[PDB]
Parts: C-alpha cells; structure tokens; sequence
C-alpha cells in the first residue's frame, strides 16, 4: 500500500544490494525462484501466479560485476530490463561519470524509473546505495539524483554513502571525487547515512572476534542496519515510523543530513551464552565511542538529534528508563538549543540471521542514527587532502579533458568551506 | 478504643517482634493466615487494639517493620506466621550500618525516616483514639539505638500527649559482642532520658543465668529469650484486652511508677517458671508466686536488688484469685524487708489481677521494679567509655560521619546527672 | 540483593582464586559448566537461561598462568573479557608494574570493575588478592588501590596479602618491594588481612602430619578463610556480621589495620575419631601460638581487637563462657583502653570438604581475626633488612632504570620508622 524503489549504482552498491536483496528475501521465505512455497506488497510486485519480481533497478558502466549476478545464485530473481549495463567504465573519473559516458545510459534508466513508479499508488520514497571514492558511484549517482529532483518533486531520497577511511585508501584521486560530489548532491538529496571501512574493520576485529574479514561480513552489518531501517514498515510495532518521520525529526537546518549509523548487539556465538543482553546493556553501549561505525569521536562534539529504532522483547518502561538513565551522564553531552533530543520507535519483529555468517541469534537489537558535531572533524581532513593535490596541479588534466573547466575545483572548495562553516557555527 | 501501633527496629527488635506476634496470635485465637478460629467470645470483642478487620474476616496485625539491609526482613517474612503483615509494612535500605551510631541517625537513617513516618501516620490516622506506641530495639549496635533513637524524637515531635513504651536489651558486664559498644550505649541512653515516657531494661547474661540455674536447661537458642521477652510484653499489656476485677492499663503504670519525669528504668520479671522434672513437685499458690517475685536470681537485668532500695513496684496477676491473700501477701513481704524499700514512700507496691491466664497456665504473675541499684549498671557503662574518651580510640568511624567531640562529651555529662539523681534518693 | 567483586593480580593472587571459586562452585551446587541442576546472587550473575557467571576479574602481565584456567577444567565458568593478560612479566621489579608495564593494562581492567559494578545494586565492597615480594602483586595492587581509592570513595576494600617470612624466602630483592608497597597502600585499604606461608607449612606439618606440602594445600586452607568470613552474607544465621562491620571493630587508629587470620580445627581423619570438638576446645585452642597463620609470637604483644566466626552446631551460651574464661587467664592478655575486645558472629551453614583434600568432616568451625601489637617486631625485621641492602646501594640501578627516583627509598623508610614508632606509642 505504501512503496519504495531502491536503487544501486556502481560496484559497492551492487554488492550491498547483493547481501540486501539476499537478507530481504529471507526475511519473508521467499525462495530465489520467486516463489513462496501479505506484507512484501511494500516492496515487491505479483506477476501473475506464485511470482515475486523486487523493485530494484541495477545501473552500471562495467559489464563485469552485474554479469556474476546474472549467473549466481538469484539468476531468476530480477527482471532482465532492470539489470542496465553500460560499455565502458568510468575509470575513477567523474568527469566520465557525469558528462561523457553517463549521459547515453539515463534516459534508458530513468524509463525503468518511469515504469516502476507507475504500479504503485502510495509511494513514499527512493533508496540509493553508491559510494564516494569511484568514478560512476560518484557522477552517475549525482546525475540520476539531478534528475530525480527535478521529476520527483517532494517526495523522500533517503541515501547510503561509503565514507572514506581516513588512513586507510585504495585510489589515489579520491578526495577530487569526494569533495566535488558533496558539492553536487547538496541541494538534492534529503538524508544520507554513513558508514566507514576502517570501523567497521575495527568492529570485526574486536567484537566478533574475527581475524580476517573479507567484503562479505562488511556487506552483511550494512544490510542489517537497510533492514533495521525498513522493518518499521514491513511489519507492525506498538511506536512506528516510516520514512517520512526522518528527514522531519534529524535535518534541522536543509544542509545538515549527515548522520551516522550504529548496530547492537554485534558479539559472536561464544560471548553471547555467557550474557544477558537486556535494554539498559545494549543502550550503553550503542553510546560508547568503540562501537560507532564511523572513524571519529563523538566526544570530540555534541550531539544534535538522535533516533533509535528498537526490535524484538522489548517493553516501552524500561526503554523510557534506559533513555533517562542515558540523559544525566556527562560522559554525553547533548546541543542547549535542543532540549528534546530523541525519537523512538519500537517493531516487534526480532532480526533474522542468515545462515553462513557471522552474527548470533538475538531477540533485541537497537539501530542508532545519531546528527552529531563530530563528523566536521572528518571534513577537515578530506579539505587538507584537497588542499595538497590542489597545490601543485595535480591530476588535473584528466578531468579537464572530459568537459569540466578549472573553476569547478574552486567551487567545491568554496562549498565544503561553507559547510565546514555551517558546522562551526551551529556547534560552538 | 485504645489502640497501639507496633514499630521494630533492628535485627534484635525483629527477632523479639516475630516471637511476640506468635505468642499474641496464638493467645487470641487467630491461624498463620489471618483467619479467626476461635472457642471463646472474649478473644474478639478488644481485638482493635492490635490488629485491623480486613476484607471477609481475615485480621491485620498494625505492626511497622524497619532495618537497614533486607536479611532479616526476608528471613522473618519466610518463616512461619509470615504471611500476616502487609506487604507495605516492610519497609527497608539497602546499604547497611556497620555498627556505627553515627551512620545510623545522621547518614541512612535520614533517608529512611520519611517512609517509615508516612507509614506511622498512616496507621494512625486509620485508628480511632489510640493509647500509645512502642518499640523494640538493642543499646549495642547502629541500626536499633540510632534509628531507634531518631524515630522516637520523631514521634514525640509529632505525639507528645500519648504514653511511649521502649523494651529495649542493654549491654551485659562480663562479656561483649560488639568492641564499639559503650559508645553506643551513651549516646542512645543520652536521648532516652529525655525523650520517653518508660523504658523496661533486658540483660542477655540475666536471661541465661534463667536458663541455667531454674529451667534447668542444657541448649538454649535465642528463641527462648525472645519468647521470655514477649510473655513479660504481653502479661504488661494484658489489662486492656480482657476484663479483670482489678484492672489497670499503661497510663495508670505510668502515674504510679515514676516519681520524678527522669527515672523510668526498670527491671521486669515473670512468674511461674519452673521446670520440667520438679513441676510436680510445688504447688500453685499465690505465696510461692510472690516469693518466686521478690527473689534476686530471677531478675531480668544484671543489677543485685539488694544493693540499694526499692522506690515503686508493681505486680499484674493473671488468673481468678482472691483479694483478701493478694493484699496480705503484698503486705508480708513488705514488712519482712523494710531496708530494702523507699523510707519516704508508704505501700510502695502497686497491684493489679486480670481474669484470663496465659494459654496453658492456671495462674501467672509480672513483676516491675523501679530500684535504685541501677545505678550500678550506669556506672559500668561510664567509665567504660572515659577509658576510650581518655585515647580517642574508635572515634574516627563516629567523627567522619558528622559528630563532633562535643556531643561525647554532653553526653557523658548527661549520663553522670543521671548517677547522681540516683545516688540522691539512697 | 549484596555483592561483592573480587579482583585476583599475580601469580599467587590468580592461584588462590582458583582454589577460591572451586570451593565456592563446590558449596552451592553449581557445576564448572555453570548449570545448577536463590542466594548465589552474591557471587554470581544470572545470565539467560540456567547460566551463573562469576563476580570476577582475573589480571596479570604473564600469559602463562591465566592460560591453564582458559584451557583447564573451568573454561566454560568465566566470561573471557573478564580474564586479561599482558604479553612481558614484571620481573621482580616495582617499577616494572607501578610505572611502565603495568600501566598499559590498567584503562582495560578499571572499565571491567565499573562494567561489573553497574549489574549491581548492592556493591559493598571489593576482594584483591596479591603477594608482597613480588612485581606485579605489589606494583599494580598498590595503583590499582589508588584508582579504585579516587573513584569508588567510601566502600570498603579489604585485601588479602601473603606476609614474606623470615628465613623462607625466594626472591632475592623481596624487602625492597615490601617497604615500598607498605608505604603505597597504607592510605587506601581499610584493612588488610596477612597470612605467611612458613607458618602454613609448620601446621601442615604438625596437625595434619603432612610432610611434603605443595602450594595446593596451601591455597585450599586460604579458601576455607575466605569463605569462612563471606558465609555471613551467603547464608542465614542467628548472630551476622557483614563486609562493612570488620573495619568498625578492628581498625582503633586509621593506620594500624594488618590482623592476622587463624582458622580451626584442623586435623586429619585419624585424629578426627578420637575426640569431641567443643565449642570451648576450638575456643581455647584459636588461642595459642602454635595455630597462628602468621610466623610470630603473640606472647611478646597485647591484643587490641579480636573478631570470632563461627560456623556449624554452635549455641550462645557456652560461645559466651568460652570468651569469659578466655579473659580469665593470665598470658592472654589486653590493651588498657580497650575492656571490650571481641566481636561474636554465629553462621548455620557448616563447612564442606573438598574431595580429595586433606580436612576432615566436622560440624563446627572457627575463624578468628586478630589485630595485635605483635607484629611490629616483625616490621622491625624486615626493616633491618632494608638497612644492609640501603648501606651499599645494591640492586637500585634495576629500579632507578625502570622510572623511579632515589628519593622514594628515603621516604618509604622514614614511613616505616613513623609506623613502627605509632605502634611502639600505641603499646606502652
Ligand atoms: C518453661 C516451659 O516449659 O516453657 C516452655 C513453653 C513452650 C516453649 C516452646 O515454644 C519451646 C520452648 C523451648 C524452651 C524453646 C523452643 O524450642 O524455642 C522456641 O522458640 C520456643 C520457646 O518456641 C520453643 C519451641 C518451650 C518448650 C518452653 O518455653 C520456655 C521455657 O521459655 C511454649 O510453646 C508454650 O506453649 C508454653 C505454655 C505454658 O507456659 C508454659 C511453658 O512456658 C512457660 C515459660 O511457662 C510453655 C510450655
Ligand atoms: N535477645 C537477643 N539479643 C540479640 C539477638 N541478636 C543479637 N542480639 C544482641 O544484639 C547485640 C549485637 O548487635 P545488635 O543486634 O544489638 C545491633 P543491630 O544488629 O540491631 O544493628 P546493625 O548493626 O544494623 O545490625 C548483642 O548485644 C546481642 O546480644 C537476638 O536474636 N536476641
Ligand atoms: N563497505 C564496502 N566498500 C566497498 C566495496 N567495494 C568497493 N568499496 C569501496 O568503493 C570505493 C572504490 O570505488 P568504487 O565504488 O568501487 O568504483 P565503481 O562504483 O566500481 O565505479 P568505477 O570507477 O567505474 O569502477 C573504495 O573505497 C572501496 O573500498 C564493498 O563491497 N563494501
Ligand atoms: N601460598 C602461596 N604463596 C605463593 C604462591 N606463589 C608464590 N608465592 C609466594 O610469592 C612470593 C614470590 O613472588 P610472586 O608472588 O610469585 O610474584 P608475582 O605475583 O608472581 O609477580 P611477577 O614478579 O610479575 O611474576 C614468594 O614469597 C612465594 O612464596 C602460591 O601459589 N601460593
Ligand atoms: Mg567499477
Ligand atoms: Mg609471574
């Protein structure tokens, strides 16, 4: 009755969508047939007798990566015209990304676009996965969210964006892309989380007790936070939310939708049979700074709003106690004009665990989205990385001979110092 | 119509207060439920003096229970008799006194006052006209003599016009149980002066000097003290409850006891108590009654009565006697001993008779002396605490948690008035 | 609804503990899985489903000895975050544990106690178990005293230390580490019970007529105290003491707080069948010097607090003639300003035997405390020794090496002097 179109651009949201698509249809006992041997009206569409088809469209520039879901274990799952396939690939260019080569493939997915919002009748909102460091999860995603504000008018953009470690990189013209694609998607989107690497390297190095992760457990907790997200509407609770609630009760002022996630309880098998996992617990510690899945120190700022979104036993008394015995520590400090800093919502269905992985089987578990002052500090340190690559020309001619002219650079940086300004401001 | 509230405080006073609404619960009639079982018509017709008509005949006890940490709060409600309270009655801390004076009036006790305050005036409210209050405690520890004390400024704070009974355990002379125990001795002896209307003083050594040499017994635990203690509670307390020839209730023991507003220590004792291979060997007389009374080896605290004289003595008989041997006997035994009592006092002794016996007994009696000898009892405790006043030894625990060396020493001045009142009238 | 934690450092401290929670898995019915097939509340922690975790952390900077208890018999009793190693010992020397190793370990253990102690509602004090001639049992107990002094405040904190011995000894620079941890902890304990362990090996070798004693039965007789003195708060009984009341009867003055611990009877089962155990024999025989834990003659001192448990089929009557007749005597004698000198508590609970041991079954016990002026003389020993190795300078470059000054020797034995002289004061 009320419908979301989620879509993944570029090869980290075709993985993400990967472990989403794999979790979304566990949850429901669908089969990768399509078949179930009723909810998933919310993001599904019935073709005929027994059959499933998701409303997800797949759009990229590399043949490679959408080609090993077409052959993998969901070959039957989705519809052959929403797998968009480009030629050639943006090479860690967003001049390619947004002006040369991404210009041929948007009328096409912007008809799949067209085509699946017209069998709906209440839709609420898209879902865009992409990253920042890569050539079409930068371009393309900034081009596609262009349009989709100028079509789409006021409904919700919500959208989930791969930060950048700050030690640890792999392309070396990184923070060109970052800075010029938070310039171009600030007057478009309305609210974007955020995760980082290195945290969550950290969280499974520590907590899970894993000493070698590979790219599927980082896909699998991001899944887990998309799904924690959705449940609300999939399923009843006694205090819901949808999806219009968020960008109400976090953005206070229109360019700052910038908040982060977290996820518990994240132990292993072994230390979970020897505790007992009550609110108050997993309370504390989604606020202890080792947890959060960001690299940056929320002591390092004040808190501007926060949401939690519960599942599973849970009774709203000791919620309300656990918020207020939250509330008078000073170990947390909260913003003085904002005397009424949470949002709470509260589902009934617990988390599912997908067989194969890494987590254990919990009843509760809370995700936190928090607006925080902490994450200008991040900033910084992507402006001076800037600043080096800029102060002797660096990589330059690789965008200029893609049709972007020089002052371009000029007005990013002018707009992250804005911003930066903004945060300042606001904060202090 | 007259009714008494019943407020216990400590582990001391909460073992005497189980056995004591034992013994009042068996004595009228009433199962460990509440429900009345009953074979007479008196058992019911003065039951509101302690206990309150609840919901389809079960009966309340109007009992207050009070401590510091939960152990014996639980351990009493497990037990048998457990379940008459009401659950809201049990009020208590978490934190614990350590045995300190100080840590029990100034530091726990000030948070815990407030609900057991509302609770008193709850029930008070709830009576009709209520003849007085009482408390049981011990003058060797931290929660029974500080919160005990605190409690009784309180009450007569907000009560000055009611009669306050304390039944109260004293230190022993030849051996201790708590190395701090002279310190609080003064101090709750220090506001006990002033602050009640009689006070009945028990020794632990008396009680097992009566186990010895008269019961006869060979394993004594402390239910058998604390079941001495409520026979001498409830034989007190028994001339409001039923109809007697001569009665006599607490105010009239009041007016007739002290003579001066500063000299209500006693000592009580209980009568027959014999044991299990000599019973059938005496008779049930009303002189062997009265010699058993008037006797030194009997007395419940460790003070010889024949080392001073006697200013007031009362007796409460419990049976269906005759006036005529009473009167006569009273009588004899105050002309046989004429040192022994108060030369500017004539018929020094104070009688009452009530009509229906302990359950199982033909004829009981009780015995309150007010004697000077207890001076001596005073004068072990002083000195006892100059010897750690002269080194400040122990004095840290008290002065870190809000008492000056001030107080210590008021309060010894307060205690050495009170030797010398005594030594007065001798 | 009243806990206690207890925290184990050292080689000797991590020993005793294993004896310790053996014997206390044994008195309570729970298995070494941690399934019982409530007063154990006191000790241990529901988890779930028939699970009982204990109240404790274990902490020490060899990975050799907490190692046997992760791979022993008890792997599946403690919680792994609760058992923390280091990876180089502290070699004898203070300053390796005061000041350089020992300070990487320390945020790590003080975040376990406060994770410990927020499950509690009743905390009444903490149990550190440590030796004296040792590195870390002297380092970190005497830094871990002074963190847990600044933030806990006002709770008591009782630790268990073993006494070097006069002629026994091992370590070659053992005075050193003993008067600078003496000077160390005296202003944050609130007392500090010592046991030696030549007068352990003298009654084994006496009453119970073993010959070869290894550290086994030695830690066996230490957890019979230990669970002798906590019986107050895991049972019910007629007269009870608990944790807070010691400190109140025994501690006159803030510094005198080192008694000395006896327990009894001890006997083997062949002199077990041909003697009743009165309540006035255990009595008398607590009293003489041949039982004492602590290798010194109370004889050549006076008695100025004393503190009796008793365990088992004991009544009041002859609990009080027995203590009468004890203050009859002539050799047993008291302080001046002291006429009230004991203090009586009375269990119900008897004591159980380990199988395999060495005890015998009995129904009655006796544990005694005893805070005397006998051991200044023993002070004065150790303090003649720190003469001789301070007249040549010997073995100081390994501590001045490690960050500490040749000031502090000065100062800790200008505290001994000041401590030897209080009792001295004290006494006559
Ligand atoms: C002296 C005597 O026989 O009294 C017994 C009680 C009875 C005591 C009984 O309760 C015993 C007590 C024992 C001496 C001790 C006892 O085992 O421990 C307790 O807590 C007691 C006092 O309740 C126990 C269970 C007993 C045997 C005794 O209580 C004592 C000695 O304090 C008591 O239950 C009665 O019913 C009394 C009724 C008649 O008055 C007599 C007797 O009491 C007296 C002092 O005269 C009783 C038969
Ligand atoms: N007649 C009784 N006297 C008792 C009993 N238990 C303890 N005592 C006496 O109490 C004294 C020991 O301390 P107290 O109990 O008086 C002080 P209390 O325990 O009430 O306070 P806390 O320090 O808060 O525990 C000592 O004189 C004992 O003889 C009992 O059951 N009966
Ligand atoms: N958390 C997570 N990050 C990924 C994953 N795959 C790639 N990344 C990150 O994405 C960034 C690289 O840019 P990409 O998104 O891979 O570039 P692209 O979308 O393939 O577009 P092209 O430039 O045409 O290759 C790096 O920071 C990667 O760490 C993944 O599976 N999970
Ligand atoms: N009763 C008993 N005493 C022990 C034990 N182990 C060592 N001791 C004594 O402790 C002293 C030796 O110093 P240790 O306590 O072993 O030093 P440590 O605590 O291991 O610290 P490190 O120097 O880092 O190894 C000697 O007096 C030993 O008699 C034990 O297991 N039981
Ligand atoms: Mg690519
Ligand atoms: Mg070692």
């Amino acid at each position: 009755m009320r419908e979301c179109i989620s879509i993944h651009v570029g090869q980290a949201g075709v993985q993400i969508g990967n472990a989403c698509w794999e979790l979304y249809c566990l949850e429901h006992g669908i089969q990768p047939d399509g078949q179930m041997p009723d909810s998933f009206n919310t993001f599904f569409s019935e073709t005929g007798a027994g059959k499933h088809v998701p409303r997800a469209v797949f759009v990229d520039l590399e043949p490679t990566v959408i080609d090993e879901v077409r052959t993998g274990t969901y070959r039957q799952l989705f519809h052959p015209e929403q797998l968009i396939t480009g030629k050639e690939d943006a090479a860690n260019n967003y001049a390619r990304g947004h002006y040369t080569i991404g210009k041929e493939i948007i009328d096409l997915v912007l008809d799949r676009i067209r085509k699946l919002a017209d069998q709906c009748t209440g839709l609420q909102g898209f879902l865009v996965f992409h990253s920042f460091g890569g050539g079409t999860g930068s371009g393309f995603t900034s081009l596609l969210m262009e349009r989709l504000s100028v079509d789409y008018g006021k409904k919700s953009k919500l959208e989930f964006s791969i930060y950048p470690a700050p030690q640890v990189s792999t392309a070396v013209v990184e923070p060109y892309n970052s800075i010029l694609t938070t310039h171009t998607t600030l007057e478009h989107s309305d609210c974007a989380f955020m995760v980082d690497n290195e945290a969550i390297y950290d969280i499974c190095r520590r907590n899970l007790d894993i000493e070698r992760p590979t790219y599927t457990n980082l896909n699998r907790l991001i899944s887990q936070i998309v799904s924690s997200i959705t449940a609300s509407l999939r399923f009843d609770g006694a205090l819901n939310v949808d999806l219009t609630e968020f960008q109400t009760n976090l953005v206070p002022y229109p360019r700052i939708h910038f908040p982060l996630a977290t996820y518990a309880p994240v132990i292993s098998a072994e230390k979970a049979y020897h505790e007992q996992l009550s609110v108050a617990e997993i309370t504390n510690a989604c606020f202890e700074p080792a947890n959060q899945m960001v690299k940056c120190d929320p002591r390092h700022g004040k808190y501007m709003a926060c949401c939690l979104l519960y599942r599973g036993d849970v009774v709203p008394k000791d919620v309300n106690a656990a918020i207020a015995t939250i509330k008078t520590k000073r170990s947390i400090q909260f913003v003085d004009w904002c005397p009424t800093g949470f949002k709470v919502g509260i589902n009934y269905q617990p988390p599912t665990v997908v067989p194969g992985g890494d987590l254990a089987k919990v009843q509760r578990a809370v995700c936190m989205l928090s607006n925080t002052t902490a994450i200008a500090e991040a900033w910084a340190r992507l402006d001076h990385k800037f600043d080096l690559m800029y102060a002797k020309r660096a990589f330059v001619h690789w965008y200029v001979g893609e049709g972007m002219e020089e002052g371009e650079f000029s007005e990013a940086r002018e707009d992250m110092a804005a911003l930066e300004k903004d945060y300042e401001e606001v904060g202090v | 119509m007259r009714e008494i509230v019943h407020i216990q405080a400590g582990q001391c006073g909460n073992q005497i207060g189980a056995k004591f609404w034992e013994v009042i619960s068996d004595e009228h009639g009433i199962d460990p439920t509440g429900s009345y079982h009953g074979d007479s018509d008196l058992q019911l017709e003065r039951i509101n003096v302690y206990y309150n008509e609840a919901a389809g005949n079960k009966y309340v006890p109007r009992a207050i229970l009070v401590d510091l940490e939960p152990g014996t709060m639980d351990s009493v409600r497990s037990g048998p008799f457990g379940q008459i309270f009401r659950p809201d009655n049990f009020v208590f801390g978490q934190s614990g006194a350590g045995n300190n004076w100080a840590k029990g009036h100034y530091t726990e006790g000030a948070e815990l006052v407030d609900s057991v305050l509302d609770v008193v005036r709850k029930e008070s409210e709830s009576c009709d006209c209520l003849q007085g209050f009482q408390l049981t405690h011990s003058l060797g520890g931290g929660t029974g003599s500080g919160m005990g004390t605190l409690l009784i400024s309180k009450i007569r704070e907000e009560y000055p016009d009611r009669i306050m009974n304390t039944f109260s355990v004293v230190p022993s002379p030849k051996v201790s149980d708590t190395v701090v125990e002279p310190y609080n001795a003064t101090l709750s002896v220090h506001q006990l002066v002033e602050n009640t209307d009689e006070t009945y003083c028990i020794d632990n050594e008396a009680l097992y000097d009566i186990c010895f040499r008269t019961l006869k017994l060979t394993t004594p635990t402390y239910g058998d003290l604390n079941h001495l203690v409520s026979a001498t509670m409830s034989g007190v307390t028994t001339c409001l409850r039923f109809p007697g020839q001569l009665n006599a209730d607490l105010r009239k023991l009041a007016v007739n006891m002290v003579p001066f507003p500063r000299l209500h220590f006693f000592m009580p004792g209980f009568a027959p108590l014999t044991s299990r291979g000599s019973q059938q060997y005496r008779a049930l007389t009303v002189p062997e009654l009265t010699q058993q009374m008037f006797d030194a080896k009997n007395m419940m605290a460790a003070c010889d009565p024949r080392h001073g004289r006697y200013l007031t003595v009362a007796a409460v008989f419990r049976g269906r006697m005759s006036m005529k041997e009473v009167d006569e006997q009273m009588l004899n035994v105050q002309n046989k001993n004429s040192s022994y009592f108060v030369e500017w006092i004539p018929n020094n002794v104070k009688t009452a008779v009530c009509d229906i016996p302990p359950r199982g007994l033909k004829m009981s009696a009780t015995f309150i002396g007010n004697s000077t000898a207890i001076q001596e009892l005073f004068k072990r405790i002083s000195e006892q605490f100059t010897a750690m006043f002269r080194r400040k030894a122990f004095l840290h625990w008290y002065t870190g948690e809000g008492m000056d060396e001030m107080e210590f020493t008021e309060a010894e001045s307060n205690m050495n008035d009170l030797v010398s009142e005594y030594q007065q009238y001798q």
